[PDB]
């Protein structure tokens, strides 16, 4: 994971940006701030997740 | 509910192919060529962090 997400962040946009470079498709995303909810707790606190 | 203090930022960002950067411009010395100049701000560089 952090191996994807070095290659998106330092590596992706300059050899995007090359010569005769038409796609790229990666395998592995980049990081993001995942936020996993417990529905117990959200039952508790009489809370959505809207 | 709101309070305040100074702090030291800067009035112009500026990136360079996708990366933050800054701009350094200059003349070479009167009497004096580009291409040694250039060649003298190439070991400049060796001068700077990592």
């Amino acid at each position: 994971e952090d191996l994807s997400n070095y290659i998106v962040s330092n590596i992706q946009d300059p050899l995007s940006r090359t010569k005769g470079v038409g796609d790229f498709q990666v395998f592995g995303s980049q990081y993001s701030m995942r936020i996993w909810l417990d529905p117990a707790k959200l039952n508790s606190y009489q809370l959505t997740p809207g | 509910f709101a309070t305040g203090k100074w702090e030291y930022g800067s009035p112009k960002l500026e990136r360079y192919n996708g990366v933050p950067a800054m701009e350094i411009l200059g003349e070479p010395a009167p009497g004096l060529s580009s291409g040694d100049a250039m060649a003298a701000v190439e070991e400049i560089v060796k001068q700077l962090p990592k």
